[PDB]
């Protein structure tokens, strides 16, 4: 499922440096995973 | 990161070379001064 | 477990290095020690055996200071590329890099609660970060020169930092300012809870700090006055620390000697010819009988404590 793909991606890339503190959340942000944490972070954007 | 570290070390050697050139310029200045002093003393001695 | 004083000669000489060593610390749990350097490398050694374990590359300039988590599973390092890199001791990989300092960072330390990171750079500011996401929370101002070392307290509420402004400021998340210095203060050592009775017999929390004024002096944060002045160093003092039992004082300087002091009489008992050049840092194991000194002659040496 899309939730399975998101969880696999998040757990695999939890070890990588994907944090951008000055991340500007876009107005649109086309979401493919429902129930994504709004507002998202850079890591959530990468996994999405 | 490895390339950036190698570039950042490389500029320190250029700074050290600049400092060495400046100190050698000062050394040649003082050596020319003492050379002129010696030549003046020799000329005065020959005049005597 | 109180008579532990380093004795000649060196037990192990970890010379497997190529650049000067700045900081050395002990693991709170495992039987390993790590060492910072000038060539952007942090190397892990086994002080019991003397064998080189692994290196942690990933910095792009000289590493200044390193510190461990309370649990020992998290390592924070600061370097001269204006970064506070975070390391873990599970897979030995970089977790997050924190930017925000305007120049060379000279100190770092994990808060005792294991959630925030303190830092001190040349831009005369003290920064607090989040271990979860690398986002800065607070900034501290009040210094006007190079800030060398910053060391927290045992509760995570009191923070002491030393600078080139002839001051040792203390902040509460400024509690006190100490401006009776005569040169640049370089290193800060906090007094553990196992020394209050000893110093009451001889004379909290207490603060001890060396400096480039060839002497060590120690204050009280509750009063802001110097208690005792420890003098006798022949060169610039680089590192100081309390004994694990809270009875002796360990310190190092550029005179290539380890002088073990005490506040009972304020005199030197034995000076150790450690290295052929200056000594940059040292650490004392909290339970094991070992002393390691990190020196600027590209060698790391471990001393038995008898």
């Amino acid at each position: 499922s899309t939730e399975a793909l998101y969880q696999v991606g998040k757990e695999f890339t939890s070890k990588m440096d994907l944090e951008k503190p000055n991340y500007i959340v876009p107005d649109y942000m086309p979401v493919v995973y429902d129930k994504l944490p709004q507002p998202p972070s850079h890591r959530e954007a990468i996994v999405n | 990161e490895e390339q950036q570290m190698h570039l950042n070390v490389g500029l320190r050697k250029i700074k050290e070379t600049v400092d060495q050139v400046e100190e050698l310029r000062r050394d040649l200045r003082i050596k020319s001064q003492e050379l002129e002093v010696k030549n003046a003393a020799a000329n005065d001695k020959l005049k005597k | 477990p109180k008579e532990w004083i380093p004795r000649p000669p060196e037990k192990y000489a970890l010379s497997g290095h190529r650049s000067p060593v700045t900081r050395v610390i002990f693991h709170p749990v495992f039987s390993v020690m790590v060492s910072a350097s000038e060539d952007a490398t942090i190397k892990v050694w086994d002080y019991e055996t003397g064998d080189f374990e692994r290196t942690l590359k990933g910095h792009t300039d000289s590493v200044q200071d390193i510190s461990f988590d309370h649990s020992g599973k998290l390592l924070a390092s600061c370097s001269a590329d204006m970064t506070i890199k975070l390391w873990d001791f599970q897979g030995f990989e970089c977790i997050r890099t924190m930017h925000g300092h305007d120049h060379n960072v000279s100190s770092v330390a994990i808060m005792p609660n294991g959630d925030h990171i303190v830092s001190a750079s040349r831009d005369k500011t003290i920064k607090m970060w989040e271990v979860q996401t690398g986002y800065c929370v607070k900034t501290f101002t009040g210094h006007r020169e190079w800030v060398r070392m910053v060391r927290p307290n045992q509760d995570g509420t009191l923070i002491a930092s030393c600078s080139n402004d002839q001051t040792v400021r203390v902040w509460v998340v400024c509690k006190a300012e100490l401006r009776e210095h005569e040169h640049v203060v370089e290193c800060i050592s906090w007094a553990p809870e196992s020394s209050y009775s000893s110093i009451s017999e001889a004379t909290g929390p207490f603060l001890l700090s060396g400096s480039r004024d060839k002497t060590i002096k120690m204050w009280d944060v509750s009063t802001g006055m110097c208690l005792m002045t420890l003098v006798g160093h022949d060169n610039w003092v680089r590192g100081v620390l309390f004994h694990s039992g809270g009875k002796f004082i360990l310190s190092c300087a550029d005179d290539k000697t380890l002088r073990v002091w005490d506040y009972k009489n304020k005199r030197c008992m034995k000076t150790l010819n450690a290295h052929e050049h200056f000594v940059t840092s040292l650490d004392f194991h909290k339970t094991a009988p070992y002393v390691v000194t990190g020196s600027v002659d590209q060698t790391v040496k471990v001393w038995e404590c008898r």
